């Protein structure tokens, strides 16, 4: 069929598939020489599912078979799928020995262009980590040495060699420092894998080969150092090499990151078990060099490795970085050199004229930074004279928030922040009502800005409490639960308002909670016995709602 | 302190600069010979320094200079105090007619044009076609620079025989560096084949070349090269489309590349070119569509399957729909009732359940009224398990679209087998009572 119709060979082929695929699956030594001679003289369901899904004879008469018909009969894709599946089933399904170790380890140790030496070299050095150990553990050495003479046979005979060599340990000075400085002094899976796995498996030759190899040597020098000197964590040579080069190499895409964040993160966590050096480069590097990773990595580096640590470094990290992402990202104005200027603190009126100088002075989307920035400045600079912080922060507080879509987060941020740190009824109720009455954080916000600012204090009450409850109340869960419960609970330690707005409001699940807590407590706790009565016995006419009026 | 800004500044800031900033920093400054060398790399040399620095001695340390800078075989003294001697000597004795003669003379009678000619050619005639054409390591090394520098700069800076028929000698050769020369041989057979043999001059490297680079660069680039220079202009198609076709992340763009190279190449020019492409498309998608359900199935069943469900759904429906649309102007059946039964039975439900069942009556419309309708209402009824939506909107789609074997084997079937398991009494009932009763044709007897 290669000289040319598709009637002959696809009727053909599929027609006379199923007397080898039905007489070789359903007749039971067959299958290899049936799948040997049927695959080799020119299915996968049958044999795999079969043959891995099937106690010395099924192991013996296997393996023996196998290795007898594979062994005899192979002297291109038989083999290493016969090998691979075989072997890979066997060894990864096996988890007598005197006959398979035997036979195996001297028909495939006695009986040794890309597919010979990568199925040969792949499969028959692969079952070698699952009287023996002297053929087993010598045959690496000739095997490896004299048939690694591109990247398979140096990345399989180093992986399989450093492996199995090194795997009988636990005359190894010359394979363990030509392997580890021969296979380390030199495609990022090999060499990360084979240099991480021997270097980190293997263990005066840590001296010469620790110094040797890390000063002798830019991705492969910096990945395969950080990644084999971080992942098995004299200590200025570490901490100085890993620093520089994770910095300088970093500092001009995971393996800028990993390698980084790991080399910091080992190095630091290594060597905090000289400290300007240290404490100089890594914060100014670390610092000056920058989502969850940046953040977590340095507030958690940046905090804990310096009470007064976590408020007096907060603001460093969190001006640095607001003030770097929103001067970098929009730009257009006067605040892009606050690094070198806010950075340079790391060594009451030190905290209060070095915050608020430098906050004020350096201060001169826009809701998570403002919001952020307004609330861990005012509380991390509050948290910790009294005239010039209290009337300046009052006063640029009401100035900047009251002077000015901009105004509900700016007016419920710094109303809220502000307030909650220590002109809105139009601006609220206009906004509130006519956003909400013309149709997700504009009633979060002013829910809960309102009723937390206007909870938590004549004509104020009952024009805000009327406008409010029959605004909201006559038009979801948060307002009604949160006003409920909290002019319920606020109310129940002024009686036309909660009694007017909730009996006339009420009327499924969270109108329990008002009924309940107000019969519960007004009729447990003894104007309001006309009020209780009238919307109890009203609103009461189900066994919690009538057992206590019929019982109390 | 000073001496890093002073010795930083001064030597950075402006042979006579390896002695003068090694001489001016090493006795002004009295480890260093990775800072003192490092400098000179990273920004009459071997002979002044190595004589100077070997004279004026501080051993091995030195060997470290031959890692920084006609004259450089005294360095190879360095590496002293046939094989250690050589190198430097016959690489640099010869550092355009003196480089093609030099290097091919030297080369012959026993990697600095691609290394200079970057630079001059990259800081700003005859010694590309000269170099490139006039050329075990020296064959590899001198036709993989030339070649590289040569196709690289006179690619990017604005015949095939060649490189062509010599690259496939000198890299199974030497292979008994896949970026430049699937990449220039990919750019400069497609730009130079489409800017104006196909099979033969393309089947050597892609068949000798292999390694996800070469097999996955040879599905877009074989295809666009081949599809392009060969639209834009009998063996060629057969050869070309069977070979590609039969020959194959790289499964969507294979699959996508071939399927639309060969639909479009095989539509665009009756029953040899319909029967064939049905025929490879129905086992290739059966194939495919069986292969990948029944390891999805197996695999999700047995405890990425976004990558391999929308993939095979889209490749799928598009090589369905776009062969279907394309070719409508034994193996049929079983092929498109086992991969759509198989392929559909495993927002997304109307759009895949009405372009992956719409394939069969639009792709069949003629006859097709008995094979076609018994394997889709027996295979589809006789498994059952979990499924409703293709039920309804294949039942729907297909009775609507036209029914009475759907009709007349569900109703008869089940109506006389039927004596969760009650879920298809009701559903077939209703379903085929107001289809039937509500697509207004003649028929009848069945009340």
């Amino acid at each position: 069929t290669p000289q040319v119709l598709d009637a002959r060979v696809y009727l053909y082929k599929r027609i006379f598939l199923p007397i080898c695929i039905y007489e070789s699956e359903m007749h039971g030594l067959p299958a290899w020489l049936k799948s040997f001679d049927s695959d080799v003289w020119k299915r996968y369901r049958l044999e795999l599912m079969q043959l891995t899904a099937l106690k010395g004879a099924p192991t013996a008469l296997t393996d023996m078979r196998k290795d007898i018909i594979k062994f005899s009969w192979n002297y291109l894709d038989d083999n290493t799928s016969k090998q691979a599946a075989y072997v890979v089933t066997a060894y990864f399904i096996s988890r007598t020995p005197s006959e398979l170790t035997t036979r195996i380890f001297v028909a495939l140790l006695r009986c040794h262009d890309t597919r010979y030496l990568v199925k040969q070299a792949l499969e028959l050095l692969a079952p070698v980590l699952s009287f023996y150990p002297a053929r087993d553990h010598f045959i690496p050495n000739i095997i490896t040495a004299m048939g690694k003479l591109q990247q398979l046979a140096i990345d399989l005979a180093e992986l399989i060699l450093k492996w199995e060599t090194k795997l009988p340990k636990s005359f190894a000075q010359r394979e363990a420092c030509v392997t580890f400085l021969i296979r380390y002094i030199c495609e990022n899976e090999l060499g990360k894998r084979a240099l991480n796995i021997l270097y980190e498996l293997l263990g005066v030759t840590v001296k010469l080969q620790f110094f040797e190899r890390f000063l002798m040597s830019l991705l492969g020098y910096c990945l395969n150092a950080l990644e084999v000197l971080a992942v098995a964590l004299t200590t200025w040579i570490i901490e100085n090499v890993s620093y520089l080069q994770k910095l300088l190499e970093k500092c001009l895409n995971q393996d800028i990151q990993e390698i980084l964040q790991k080399v910091l993160g080992i190095i630091l966590e290594a060597i905090n078990k000289e400290v300007t050096n240290f404490i100089s480069l890594i914060v100014n590097i670390i610092g000056e060099d920058l989502t969850s990773v940046a953040a977590g990595v340095s507030l958690c580096w940046t905090l804990s490795l310096y009470p007064n640590a976590l408020d007096s470094l907060l603001p460093s990290i969190m001006r640095t970085f607001n003030k770097l992402c929103r001067d970098h990202i929009a730009i257009s104005l006067q605040g892009n050199q606050p690094q070198s200027g806010d950075f340079a603190n790391i060594e009451k009126v030190t905290t209060n004229l070095l915050e608020k100088i430098l906050n004020l002075c350096a201060a001169r989307s826009l809701d998570d930074q403002r919001r952020v920035f307004l609330s861990l400045l005012a509380q991390l600079i509050d948290r910790s004279k009294d005239m010039l912080l209290k009337v300046i922060n009052i006063v640029t507080e009401w100035i900047f928030k009251t002077d000015f879509t901009t105004k509900e987060k700016a007016g419920i941020l710094g109303k809220m922040m502000i307030f909650d740190l220590r002109p809105e009824l139009s601006k609220k109720f206009n906004q509130v009502i006519v956003d909400i009455f013309e149709s997700l954080a504009h009633t979060e916000l002013t829910a809960r800005m309102e009723t937390a600012f206007l909870f938590g204090t004549s004509d104020v009450s009952i024009r805000k409490k009327l406008m409010s409850i029959l605004s909201d109340s006559l038009e979801i869960d948060k307002r009604l639960f949160y006003i409920i419960k909290d002019q319920n609970w606020e109310y129940l330690s002024p009686w036309l308002n909660q009694a007017l707005q909730l009996l006339y409001g009420s009327f499924e699940n969270t109108l329990s909670p008002l009924q309940s807590i107000t019969e519960g407590l007004a009729r447990e706790k003894s104007i309001i016995d006309f009020v209780a009565k009238h919307n109890e016995f009203l609103d009461s006419v189900a066994g919690d709602i009538l057992n206590p009026l019929i019982d109390i | 302190h000073v001496v890093q800004l002073d010795d930083f500044a001064t030597r950075l800031k402006a042979q006579s600069k390896h002695s003068v900033l090694s001489e001016i920093c090493d006795s002004l400054e009295t480890e260093y010979f990775l800072k003192s060398l490092i400098p000179l790399f990273i920004d009459p040399e071997n002979k002044l320094r190595n004589i100077t620095l070997e004279i004026l001695h501080s051993n091995e340390i030195v060997d470290t200079l031959m890692d920084l800078l006609g004259i450089l075989c005294m360095k190879a003294i360095t590496t002293l105090h046939e094989k250690v001697h050589p190198f430097i000597d016959i690489v640099i004795e010869i550092y355009k007619q003196l480089a093609q003669a030099m290097f091919s003379f030297k080369t012959l009678a026993e990697s600095s044009l691609g290394n200079f000619i970057p630079h001059v050619m990259k800081v700003l005639q005859a010694e590309a076609r000269k170099a490139a054409e006039e050329k075990r390591a020296n064959y590899g090394e001198f036709i993989i620079g030339q070649v590289k520098a040569a196709s690289f700069l006179a690619y990017l800076f604005i015949f095939l025989e060649p490189y062509q028929q010599a690259i496939p000698d000198i890299i199974i050769r030497l292979l008994q560096p896949s970026e430049l020369s699937a990449a220039r041989k990919e750019l400069l057979h497609a730009t130079r084949h489409i800017l104006s043999d196909f099979r033969k001059m393309f089947i050597p490297k892609i068949d000798l070349l292999f390694t996800a680079y070469e097999t996955l660069r040879p599905l877009a680039y074989s295809t666009v090269a081949d599809f392009i220079h060969n639209v834009r202009d009998p063996a060629q198609l057969w050869k070309s489309v069977s070979i590609y076709c039969k020959n194959l992340a790289l499964t969507v763009q294979i699959m996508s590349a071939k399927l639309l190279l060969n639909l479009i190449e095989k539509i665009m020019r009756s029953r040899q070119l319909l029967m064939v492409i049905i025929d490879a498309y129905t086992k290739r998608f059966k194939m495919l569509n069986s292969r990948y359900n029944g390891i999805m199935k197996q695999h999700a069943t047995y405890e990425l399957l976004k990558d391999s469900r929308y993939l095979f759904k889209t490749l799928m429906t598009f090589l369905k729909t776009i062969m279907i649309g394309l070719k409508n102007s034994t193996k049929e059946e079983k092929d498109l009732m086992e991969i759509f039964a198989t392929m559909f039975i495993h927002p997304a439900s109307f759009n895949e359940i009405v372009r992956e069942e719409l394939p069969f009556m639009y792709k069949q419309m003629l006859d097709f009224a008995s094979l076609l309708h018994i394997p889709q209402f027996f295979l589809a009824s006789v498994i059952t398990s979990s499924s409703f939506s293709g039920i309804l909107i294949t039942f729907l789609k297909s009775k609507l679209v036209d029914i009475k074997s759907n009709i007349l084997i569900r109703l008869f079937k089940l109506c006389f087998m039927s004596v969760e398991s009650v879920i298809l009494p009701h559903l077939n009932e209703l379903i085929l009572k107001s289809l039937k009763l509500s697509t207004t044709a003649k028929e009848p007897l069945v009340y």
